[PDB]
This record gives structure tokens, C-alpha cells and sequence, in this order.
């Protein structure tokens, strides 16, 4: 899984070398940033439920046809709404994992690989998930470098959907 | 491969769970102890050549049959390969110190290594002895109180010893 | 040339990706460490001449046969002594370059590539240059993280010669 | 490739010289301005998709002949390739922002790119226009005063503009 | 471009062989089918305008939010409606090209390559174009083997969007 | 691989024999039934996406543990791979319909596939269920009496069912 | 084995695609031609013995030295004549197999692969087998497209021997 | 490569146009003349060896300096290569007969072939003569009135002659 | 691989010993008998084709089921492969004659060859018979007293017979 | 071209090495053998015409049908007989070249490459050239190691034709 | 590549001629002088390291700008490459001594080498000087009268000098 | 292992060929040279002990610091002197093996592979072993072609150390 630490190792291992000062500075960079990241991850975790509920509604507000149109891809049944909330929580959970690991690795492996095949197959519109993600970004309530951290990974998901 | 942080994440994802406060706390202490970990890697790495050469010297002193004609370390090609192996094991152990997890060591170094030495006729128990000697030198270097902010690194030295003993068990 | 910054880029470029937060933390790590590195590089540069003169003598003291034995590989002529001082200054200069760039790159490219071929061809003993390097290490007069920095690259050269 | 630090080193080695105090001072200010550089990369990267898509939209609005049948951006294969190129140029420009030097951009993106487009029949001046539009969006995003510690980033925005103009000149 | 004839040649050329009876039967198969294909292509061409106008409306009927929602990706302006009609005509034109060439080649090269990148980038929903294509399929008015022919290539586009 | 015609030829060559009249007659009826075979392939192929997606939907509805966190189809990478496998099995089944023989299916799809899923921890019996659902949809589509010259395709639907059941047995 | 059907499949499989209309037309071409091919194969099978006996004599007539010259490669013993008749029947049998399968596959696999190595090793002249094949071609008694079919595969063997 | 049908399509797409009735009519006549085209390919292909060998015999009879020691066709390696080239040119010409278009011939055989022979010292005008001899034999075989439904193939023989003359011009 | 000289060297190195006088004497006689060895190789090699073809003829005469339809040497592809194998075995046997040691034969020809034939369904005992027939022809040719300085080659013919019997045992 | 000297060089060059004693012994072996080879080459050259005339007749004697049968591949015209004599002289000339160069190189490059394609194309029987070569072998009149030398290369041609 | 013997053969084949007596005589003298040629190769090869190192020492003594910072032989990578080139040129010259012909030197070493050094900025005239110094040492070693059967090797030393001068001309 | 015989075989085997006269001349070259080689090998073996004792002293004479300086790499202890004598005997033994096998093979495999890694790791100077080898060369007491033979392999070791 891609983190600043496994990247530092992969680099050395690829060239058959011991770790150097080049790579140790990279990992120190990660340790110092971890304070801002963990703050972000904790706050997003503690406020998870309200952020998911708020985000789903933001989506239903923007795309009202998702609550009315017949079809299993839409949220016009209890089952559809529950699947939508589930997916949005998956997105949020992946962001907290990135924050904890200090890189895109968790999202890359568990969500982004295969994403466009999934959305294409089940007729899920990327713009639904972008709207959900923009809501979380506007309303997470973090400031300073904790916000920078959380926003970096949220925007990473957005570019993956764009 | 996983580092200590990615391992907690992967266990969490299997259950579909956000991290608990216990897990956040554990990972915070990992970060607070990070300066010590970087010193240990820097020190072991900075002395890599003497660790290897001095361990090899000692090994051949205690097991001369290895260097007698017909021995598994006789000829320069076989000696080179032997020293190379010691360097490799050390290298991968230092990778695991940095990551705080053995996956890189297990996956890319140790898996299948017993079988490798059995096919070759290389005595695995001799390799184990070489690793144990590198371990004892590495911990002495890493835990040397001279030239560094004083403090307690004992839990980290335990962890370091853990990675060496794992490699010695893997070949023996 | 290998620095924490070109490594961060090489990683992204190799996988065809934009830079991520994974890579930005690595470069921040380098920027924060630069204060200790620049201190080391400055002090080694200002005291260069005494460190080179002291180091050459350390070598002549340890291996006295280098000042007596006939042959162009030895320092038993004015020319040989001047070549020896030159080489030792090359080593020191490379360390200051590593400190400035934040990685092994400069030493890797300008000194270590081809080293064993050169020493073998001109009959130059690695242990001469190890002794020179150990003198610089013992007598640079740096403390704290500036010493850690300078010693990391000096010891890097030593392992290259070992 | 070189970063700003390795470039000073390489110039110094050619003369066989230790760094001067002027050079040390210049490199220290580079480090002190590093937080600003990291924000600029983070911001441009975080908006990469809208920069590209919005620039492409604008380009095709002003140059409709590109998307008419027989146009160089007509068909989805050619459109995809066009958008891809815009993404690539942006990517390499962000690499140069991080490194503080154009070598990576020049060496791995721009060298031979004019010749490439001439062989294909792709209008280089249209590509230049696309780059100029990405430039104007990138600087607006990077230099947005909302949500960040206030301070002056004008010399960095000059540098960023420099990398875009270099790419536009390289293809036109 | 992929046709039954270029495929027959590619096969022989790949194995360094002259054409055999194996390959001539393939091309005869294509010549005999051409009568049904040309009938289909002619009828679709002659009735092109009504099929495009009908198909666009089918889309607006199914997804009414496409005529109301703000954004350049939607048909809520004159410009957006004209772009939509254009695209639908592109789809129909590609089907007539397939019919004429006796294979997927024209659609493969001019429409399907890059499709998912385009739809993702400009926020165009595949299900809009599926609905358009289903309308053409239900209302082309062809029977027998001419219908089989036209439907084969229409359904080919549908699977590409699915 | 063999088609129905090449299989008769290969059996004949092993005995060193010209074809009998019984064999010529059997092969003539194969040709006379060829229009039906081409419709079946065309129809199943033309609906390939809905067959897969609808079968997968049904599977995950009946076996929710597959999509729960820790399930073998949890994560988009694993879901993609699952849908991909369903597409592949369908593809190879359609190849065998065209050829009138299972060799292409057996040789290039099914050989070693049970072992593949056992090494991965993918439940083979769940895969079998997915195939059975695609079978039932495929035969309904292929044997739909609307929009086609009426006639009896029952022996061909038997054959088609044969290829699906073979694949389901191969993994279970 | 190479037939119009396995070629159609190989093409699709190589590119990881489902079968398309491109490939179905190829197989229909084969089904329609099968009537002419089966007629040819049946007639050649029913008249096999006279065609083999006639063909062997044609060879002995053209190259009389094959019935007089000492050596196991020649037909100057009962054993040699029986081997010659056998081989000629092999050729004819392969033609009927090609006709049945709708391609060169059977001849390619069972006769042509290794042919020149065999003829070189056992000192068998290709021109003997060409003469045998020309006799069958002149005297098979087929007309119209059945003759075209049988002649295509006979001439295929001739070029393989030339 | 293009066939006659794909070429009309590609010209149409460049203008963004549906086919006209004139184009549909032209393509229909192409199909109605298809039986003749298949005979021509079958006949030329079925006599491929004698066309080549007989043309080569004639060439060496008229230009003996080619086979004298030091000649470009002296030695079996050079003779083999010469005959091989004749086979290749013939092969690609038959490909173009089937497709009704020269693109496959031009693109995969003729492009750069003059330059190839100039670098080698192979006389291009001798190659041209070899092609012209194959042409005359090919048309005699393809247009033989014996053993075939009578009718007029003169426009097709013109087309066939066109492909040979194109190849001879390409090397000379 | 080893020759007779390198084998003595490798045995010596395993003990860390200079060669004895007995070993020097043995190796000197090897050199003095070298002209005979070169004749044997030259003669067997010079008749390689007739050895193979004549042995194969004999084999198929005694085991006709090999060439009947369905037989393992029926079809020209299988016949070619059979003759090829005979050539290969002969080739490697001649290599071992030159080197005075079987290592090249064992290592590069015989290792795994029984398993190869078992997987294919090729009767190993038939292969053994083919080798035995090549052996008898090879020794008759190599030991022919016509056209060569008279002398005794019996110990060399024993050695040659040894290499053939080894190959026949390896497959049977 | 393959000689003992170019082989010795190719070996060294392939492994990036200077020549060793391994390779010098090989070339000395060639220099010592050259005396026997040059004797053979000289005698074959001086007696070339009678050996060619004798050899052609040996062929006409063994295969009388070659002087009677119609066709350009046979020697039943003045032109055919002259081509036959030419070819036989080519064979003999190649043997003298091998003898001079100390290896198969000349024959490998100028005669054997392409041989089976030539014989197949022009309908030339290998057994004609084997008979010619066996005559030269029986009647060259060389003894001792000169005969061994000439026979080695003649038999090399025979295996190439077999 | 050609040796002296293969070159005479290739010239002869171009004319379709048996060798003359003059050519046989010339080639016989080549063989009679072969012991001298083998000594020259053995001697130059046996001293390869000192030839190179001593020539390089001399070169850098006379052209110090090569080793000054910014010089083309400054840095160990560039020095290594320089010494490597000297070794390579020497190696290929010894190949040509053994073969008695320059083809191997020209074809595999010298072709394109001037262009190579011009692209790099390596001074060709400095390389020429290095070769000339190796030449003078090589001839002194090869033509040393101590420890060898006395006789005249002057025509061979001329030939050896020829190969060195050819290489120096090729780069300058 | 590299000998003139295994090289001759490797060449043939690489090109899938039987041995030719090209390769037999190479092996004869080796058989003829073996008389000079075996003479050299025998004399070096019989006089081994005095040559080793003389050679070690030559080294101690040239580099006196090797008998005085502290460290396990030097011969300033009984153990160090015994290791030095051992190594010098290894060198001599390898030369006798080369002589016996007719090539560099034994030295290449048992001594030269890994050499520079060993010398670098244990701080063993190549110039010590060169001096030892030059002593053996000056004092082996062989003349004529036996000396040429022994000197070729001794000088081979010297270039490997240079
Ligand atoms: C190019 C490769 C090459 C070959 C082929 C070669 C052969 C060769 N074998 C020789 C002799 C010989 N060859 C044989 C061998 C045999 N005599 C018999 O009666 C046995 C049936 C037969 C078993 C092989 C004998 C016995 C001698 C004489 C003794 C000797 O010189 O070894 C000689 C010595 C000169 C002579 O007696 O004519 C040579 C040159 N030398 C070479 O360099
Ligand atoms: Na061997």
C-alpha cells in the first residue's frame, strides 16, 4: 500500500540499496505532518454520521430525479437510499484511512481501482459522488493545516471521478 | 508491503470500521517515538560494512570447515555470495525497522529462503549464526549512548531484535 | 541527480501521476532538515583547508610507507602529495554538495560511479581514503543534528570504499 | 533532472569550487519560501481536472474548426488525445514548480514536441492557446487569498507563469 | 479499419501466407450479406432527420432534468440542444458507416476509442445515449434481415456505453 | 481448438479413414441448422451487458456476505474482477456456441479455473450460481419468439444449456 | 485447427472481444459454401480407389525410372509400390478433410508441417506427388463450384510441394 | 489498411456526411462484381509458384549478369532472397485485388522499398522487369476463359494491371 | 559442462590438492590417444544423415504400428520430430566423444527426457531401440579399418558404446 | 565468415574479453592443419576440369533420365548440360575455399544458405549433387591427411543435401 | 568479419575463380609466419593493464586540462569510461593482429566512433594521442628480443603499427 | 568450465550444429600444446612449497608494513602469515589447473569471480598478490614453451588484479 514510508523503501529496494539520508528525510516529513493528519482523521471520524446524512441530502437536493426515478441504480426506494448512504460512508472512511496512513494508498487500492468500471456497469453517475464530497469539504469544520490535509484527499477523490 | 499505519488501516477495512480512539492513540505514540527509529536506522545503516565483515570474520573463525576446500564458502564466488546474502538480510531488516512491520522482510527476503538454501546445500544453521552475530553488533551500535540526546530506546531494541530472530528462525 | 525532490518527482512520473500529498510530505521533510544540513555544509566549507591538511597528515601517520615508497601512486614526491591533498579535498567538497542537495546524488554521480575501477587501475588503496574520512568525522567540530547530517554522508563514502 | 539545489551544485562542480556565501544565502531563502511552493503545487494539483476541462471548453468555443468533421480534435480518439496532452503539460509544469527548475519540463515534455505536432498536422498555435488558458486558471487558483495564511507569493507566481510561457513557446 | 476483408487479409499477412479458401469464403459471406446491410444503411440515411429529432425528444422525455438544469453539459440552452442533436446524429451516421463497411471498424475508430474519457471529462451520462439508441432501434421501421443488421450495430454501441 | 467439423476430421484421421455417409449426413444437418446458431450468438452477444449486470445484481441480492466488508466482492477492484470473470465466461460460452464444440471453452477458460479460485479464496459455488443465472437469461433471450422466422430451436437450446452447466460444474 | 470458424474466434479472442457481426458474416460465408464443398468431398471419397490407382500409374508413366531403379525410396518392389499408393491416398484423404472443414487446417497440420524434411530425408521427389495431384485434378469429374472447391485444395498442396 | 468500402466511409467522415445515392450505387456494383474478384484471387493464388518461378527463369535468361559470379542474384542466399521478394510482391498484389484498394500494397510493401534496394545495390529496374513478367502471367491465368461461367472481366483486369504497374514504378 | 581434463581438476579442487603423478600420467595418455578420438568424431559426424535415416527405416520396419494412422510417428509433423530427436541424441553423443565425458550429454539432452516422452505418450522403449541401431552403425563406421593408419581403437569404441547405452537407458 | 580464427575472436568478443591462451591454441591448431588443407586445395584446383567432367558423367550414368526428359531443370539440352557442369564446378570451388579458410564458412555463406529453397523452386534433385560429390570423393586421388581434409568438406555438403 | 584467408576467398568468389598459385603461395607464407603472430598477441595481451594505465598516466601528464574540474576526464565516471575506451581499442587491435585483417577493428570498433566523440564533446585528438602511446608500448613489448627464439618480426611490427595508426586516424 | 574443448562444443551447440572441421582443428591445437602445458604444470607442482615460501617473503620484503601493522588483514600474527601462505598456494594451484585444462576456466570459476569483492571486503591489497605472482614468474625455472605457458596464466591473474 502506498505511504511515504513504503515509497521510501520501494525506491531503495528497486535500486538494491540501503536506506540513505535521502529517504530518512522523507519519512521525517511524514512524521511531522502526522499531527495535522490525525487531527483531521479524528474529527472526521467523530462527526461521521452527520457528515454522511448531510452529504446524502445535498445529493438529493442537487439531483432530485434520483429520489423519484424508477430503477435499482437510484435512491427512490428504502434499499436505494441505504446503498447511497453506505457508499458515501465508504468515501468518508477512505479519506480517514488516507489521513492515518499519510498517503493515497488506501483509497487507491480499495476504491479507485475498478471505480469507472463499477460506475459504468451499475449506471452510477460520478457527479452524484462529487456533490457528496463537496458537501463534506464545505462542512467538515476543520481549520488550518488539518483542513489542508482533509481537503487534499477529498479533492483527490474528486479528480478520480472527473 | 505494509508499514505500521497501513496494517491498522487494512485490519479496519476488513471489518468496515472507522478507527477507534485506542487505535488513534496507539498510532500517535508510534509517531512520538519516530525520532528514535530514525536514529536506529541511520546508525545501523551507517555501519553496515563493519557489521557484515566483522560477523563474517567471526563466523569463519568459529566454523573453519566453511572455508576449507570443498566448504560452502570456499572459492571467491561462494564467499562473495555469502557476504552478499549477509548484506541483503541486513538491508531488509533495516527496511522493516523503518516501516515498523515485518511484511517487507517476510515477503521479499524470507519467503522460500530455507528451501533455497536446502537445494544449494548451504547449511541454514550457519546462516542463522551469521544473522545472530549481526544482530548483536547492530543493537550495540543502535543503542550506543554516546553522541545523542539521552532517553530510553529499550522497546525499540526489543523490536529490532525481533526482526533478526525472525530471519534466523526462517533459515535454520 | 538524486535528491528528495527529484525522487518524489521520479516516483510520480514513473506511474504517470500528478504529485500527491504522499510526495509533498517528503519534500517538506527535506525543507525542514535543510537548516541542519546547511549549517553542516557552511562549517565544513569555512574550515575546509585545515580539515584537508589535518586529514592528509592523519593518512601519512597511519600508513607511513606512503611517504617513502617509490611509485607514482604514492605521496613520496611533491607531485604525489599534491594529488593526495587534491583527492581529499574532492571527498570533502562532495560531502558539502550532498548536504546542500539533501541527498547522495552529487557523490553518487561525481565520485562513487567508477570509483573501484579507478582505485584498482592506479593502485590507490581504499583504506587511505577511509582514514582521511574518519579524521574529518572526528574533527569537524559540529554538534547536534549538524553532526548527524555531516556524519551520514561521510559514513556513506566509507561504506562505498568498504 | 535537476532541482534548484542540484543545479547550483552542478555549476559549482564544473569550476571545482566550494559554494560561496552568496550561494548559501540564495539557497536558504529558497528553503524559507518552501511553504508557499507546496501550497501552489497542492492547489493547482487539487484542481487539475477543472483547469483542463474548462480550458478545453474555452478553446473549442473560440476555435470551432477544431471540432468540426475533419478537424484535428474531431472523433473521440483525437479529443481524448488532446485532453490527455493538456493533462500531461499541466503535470510536467507542476513537477517544475516543485523542483524550482525547468529541466524536468524541458527534458521529458518539451524536447521534440514541436516536431511531434508538425508531423501529425496538429496546429501548434492552438496548443499554445490551450496552455495560456490553463496558465491563467492555475495562477488564479494558486494565488487565491481565501483559506490560507496571508502573505506575498508574487515572485512565485512570476516563476509559475514562466513555466507555462516556456511550454507555449515550445510548441507554437 | 476493421472489415471482414481487412480481417481476412490481416490473418494471412500475420502468418506470411497467400490468401486461402479459408479467407475467400469469409469475404463471400460479406458480399452476400451486403444486400441486407445496404438496405438498412439506405433507409437509416433517408430517414435520418426524423430519427434524430425523435431520438433527442425521447431523451428529454426520459431525463427531463437535462432541459432544466444549469450547466454546459446539459441541453437547457439552445447551444446545449444543438450539441445534443449533433452527437445523436454522429451515433446514427456511425451505424450507417458500419452497415456499409460490413463491420464495427468505423464506430470502433471514430466513436468508441476515447468514449469513456470524453463522457467522464464533459460529464455526459452514457444512459442519455442508450435511450437515444433504443428509440432509433424501436422506430427505424426496418424488417427481416435489414432490421437484424441495423440492430446488431446499434446494440454494439449500447454495450460500449454499458 | 476444434469446431464441430474439425472434430469429426480429427477422429477420422486417427483411424486413417475417409468419412462415411453417416458422418457426411450428420455434418450436412449441422450446416442446415446454421442460421439458428447465428441468431443465438447474435442475440446473446447483443445483450451481453444486461445478462452480466442483471445476474450480478441477483447474486449480490441473494448472497449479501459477498459485498459486506471483508467479502470477496467488497472493494471496487474485487467487484470489477468479479464482473470481468462473468463477462469472460459468457464470452467463451458464445465462442463454443459458434463452433458447435466445447474445446475452446474447456481449453482456454475452464482448465485450471477451480484451482485459481481455491488459491484466491473465491467461493466457487457462488461463481456457479452466477453462471446459472446468466444461463437462464441467455436462453430466454436466444429463444425469444418475437422478431424472427418461427421454427424449433430446442435442440440448440439444450446444447447452449450444456455449455453453461459445464462451466458451472468446472468451478463448483 | 484452421477453419473459417476457429479463425473468426481466434480473431475475437486475440483482441479480448465478443464475436461481432464482422465475424458472423465470415461463418455464414462458410455455411453457404459448404454445399459445394460437401459435394466435392463426397464424390472424391466415393471414387477414391480409382483415383488413387489412376494417379499412381500417371506417376509411373511420367517417371518410369521409379519402377526400375534399386533403392527403398523407389517403387521397384511390391513394398515400394504399396508405400506409394498409401502416400497418394493420404494426399487425397487430406483434400476431403479440407473440403469438410472448410479450410487448409487438416492438410496444414497432418501433411504440410514437416513435409520438406520428410521428402529430403527419405529421398522422395516432390515432382512425383505433383504429378499424382495433377492427375486427380484432371480426372475427378466434378463441375461448377464443386470443381473450384476441390481444385483450390489440390493446388494448395501443389504450391506446398513447389 | 482500407478496403474499397472503408475508403468511401473515411472520405465521408472527413466531411461529416451521410453517404449519397451515387456512393451507395457505386458500392452496390462493387458487390455485384464480387464473384469475378474472388475468381481472380483464387486463380492467381492457385498458380503462385509457377508465376514466380517462370518469371524468374525468364528474367535470368534475359539478364544473365544477375547470375554471373559477383551478380546480385549469385549465391543461393541471394537467389533465395530474390525469389522471396517476387513471392512477397505477388502476395501483396493479391491482397489489394481482394480489398479493391492499394493501401495494403503501398503501406506494407512499397513504402521505402526503392530506398531498400538502393542501399543494397540491387538493380531496381531488374526488379521492375520481374514484376512486369508476373503481371503478364497473372492476367493470362486470371482471365482464362476455360472452366468458368463466361462474362466480361476487362475492368477488373485493368485494375489488376494497375496494381502491378504501381509496384514496378515504386522500385524502378 | 566438463571435459575429461576439467573433471580431474574439479575433483582435485574439492580436496584442495595439487594433481598427483598418477593423475598427470592418466591425463597424458588421454592426450596421446587424441588422434583416434578425432577420427571417431569426424567419421560419425561425416555419416550423420545415413546413420539417422537408416536407423529410422529399420525402426519403422520392425515397429509398423508407429507409422500406422494414430501411431506416434504418423503425420509428417510427428515423423519430422522423431527424426529430429534421433539427430539431437546423435549430436550430443558426438559432443561427449570429443570431451571424453558424459556431462554435456546428461545435462543438456538426457535430464528430464524420460518425463518429456511420458507426457507426450511417445514410447520410450521404441526410442531406446532407435538409439541402439544408431550405436551399431556408428561403431561400424568409426572402427572401419579402411583408409586410416592401422592401430587399436577398442577402448575408445567401448567408451562410445557407453554413451549410447546411457542414452537408451535414460529414455526406456 | 566462419573460420577457426573468427570463431576464436567471436568467442572473446561476445564475452567482452581479450584473447586468452584458450583461443590461441585453437588458432595454432588451424595453422598446423593448414599444410594438409592447402595440399588438398591445390590438388583439387589443378585437377578441377577432369573432376567436373568425370562427375557430371557419373550423374548422367546414374540418372539417365536427366539427359532424355523434356524440361529446363534437366540436362537434355546444351544449355542444361552447361548449367549442370557449372553447378558441379561451384560445389568443387566451394570445397577448395573451405580448405583454404580452414572451415565451413565459405560453403555455409555462398552455397548452403538458401539451398533447399533453390532446389525446391527449380526442381533440382539433391541426389544428383550427392552423386557428383561421391565421384569427386572417390577419384580426387589424395591420400593421408589431405584426403581426410577434402573428404570432411565434401561429406559436409552431402549431409546438407540429405 | 574476415581473417586474411577468408578475404582472399571472398575476392576470388566475386570473380568466380579458383585460387591461383600466387595466392596459394602468399597464404602459405602467412601460415609459416604464424608463430610470430601468436607471440605478438600473447605478449601485448599479457601486458594489457600496464599498456593502458601507463599510456593514460602519460596522457594526463601532458594534457592536464583533461583532469581539471570541468575536464572531459574529470569525475570517476568519466575517468572510468576513458580507461575503458583505451582498453576496448587495444582489445580490438589485438583481434585484428590475430586475424591478419582490419575488418573486425573497422566494423565493430571504429565505424561511427568519431561521430560518437563529437556528440559527447570528447576531444578526438586527445584520444588519438592515447592510442599512439599504447602503440609505442605495444611494439616495444611485442618486439622485445628477450626470452624468445631470435628472428625477424619487422614486417609484423609494421602491420601492428598499421592497426594503431588506423584507429588514431579514425577518431582524430 | 572454459577449456578449448568445451568452447568448441558450446559454439556448435549454440548454433544447433554437429561438430565440424572448424572445431576439430581447435581441439587438435589443444592436444599438441598439452605437452608444453603438462611439463609446466608438473614442474610447478613438484616445486610448489619453495615457490610459495619464496613468494611470501618477496611480499614481506616489498611491503614490510604487512608484518608490523596491527589488524587481521595483515601478516603480523602467526594466523595472518598462515592465511597469506594459504592464499599464495591457492594462486599457484589455480595456475597448475589452468595448465592441465588448457584454459582459464579453473581460475575464472574458483578465484577471479568475486575477487574484487573479497579484496575490498577484507582489506586485502591486490598489489600484494601481484608481487607474489611476479616472484613465481621470475623463479619457476622453466624455459622454452613451458615458460610461455606458465607465464600466460600467471600474467592472466596479474591483469585480473590490475
Ligand atoms: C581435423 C581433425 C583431425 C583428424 C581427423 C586427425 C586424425 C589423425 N589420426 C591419426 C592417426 C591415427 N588414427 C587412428 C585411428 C584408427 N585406426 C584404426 O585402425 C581404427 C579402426 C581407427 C579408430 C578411430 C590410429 C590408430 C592412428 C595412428 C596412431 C596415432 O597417431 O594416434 C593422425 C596421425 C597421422 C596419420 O597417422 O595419418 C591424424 C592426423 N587429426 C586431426 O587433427
Ligand atoms: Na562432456
Amino acid at each position: 500500500m502506498k505511504t511515504p514510508i513504503t515509497e521510501a523503501i520501494a525506491a531503495a529496494d528497486t535500486q538494491g540499496r540501503f536506506l540513505s539520508n535521502t529517504e530518512l528525510q522523507a519519512v521525517d516529513g511524514r512524521f511531522k505532518r502526522a499531527v495535522a493528519s490525525m487531527e483531521a482523521a479524528r474529527a472526521l471520524t467523530n462527526n461521521a454520521q452527520s457528515l454522511i446524512d448531510g452529504a446524502a441530502q445535498a445529493v438529493y437536493q442537487k439531483f432530485p430525479y434520483t429520489t423519484t426515478m424508477q430503477g435499482s441504480q437510484y435512491a427512490s426506494t428504502p434499499e436505494g437510499k441505504a446503498k447511497c448512504a453506505r457508499d458515501i460512508g465508504y468515501y468518508l472512511r477512505m479519506v480517514t484511512y488516507c489521513l492515518v496512513a499519510g498517503g493515497t494508498g488506501p483509497m487507491d487500492e480499495y476504491l479507485i481501482a475498478g471505480l469507472s468500471e463499477i460506475n459504468s456497469t451499475f449506471d452510477l453517475s460520478p457527479s452524484w459522488y462529487i456533490e457528496a464530497l463537496k458537501y463534506i469539504k464545505a462542512n467538515h469544520g476543520l481549520t488550518g493545516q488539518a483542513a489542508v490535509e482533509a481537503n487534499a484527499y477529498i479533492d483527490y477523490a474528486i479528480n478520480a471521478l472527473s | 508491503m505494509l508499514d505500521a499505519f497501513a496494517k491498522v488501516v487494512a485490519q479496519a477495512d476488513a471489518r468496515g470500521e472507522f478507527l477507534t480512539n485506542a487505535q488513534f492513540d496507539a498510532l500517535s505514540n508510534l509517531v512520538k517515538e519516530g525520532n528514535k527509529r530514525l536514529d536506529a536506522v541511520n546508525r545501523i545503516t551507517s555501519n553496515a560494512s563493519t557489521i557484515v565483515a566483522n560477523a563474517a570474520r567471526a563466523l569463519f573463525a568459529e566454523q573453519p570447515q566453511l572455508i576449507q576446500p570443498g566448504g560452502n564458502a570456499y572459492t571467491n564466488r561462494r564467499m562473495a555470495a555469502c557476504l552478499r546474502d549477509m548484506e541483503i538480510i541486513l538491508r531488509y531488516v533495516t527496511y522493516a525497522i523503518l516501516a515498523g512491520d515485518s511484511s517487507v522482510l517476510d515477503d521479499r527476503c524470507l519467503n522460500g529462503l530455507r528451501e533455497t538454501y536446502q537445494a544449494l546445500g548451504t547449511p541454514g544453521s550457519s546462516v542463522a549464526v551469521a544473522i545472530q552475530k549481526m544482530k548483536d553488533a547492530a543493537i550495540a551500535i543502535a543503542n550506543d549512548p554516546n553522541g545523542i540526546t539521552p532517553g530510553d530506546c529499550s522497546a525499540l531494541m526489543s523490536e529490532i531484535a525481533g526482526y533478526f530472530d525472525r530471519a534466523a528462525a526462517a533459515v535454520a
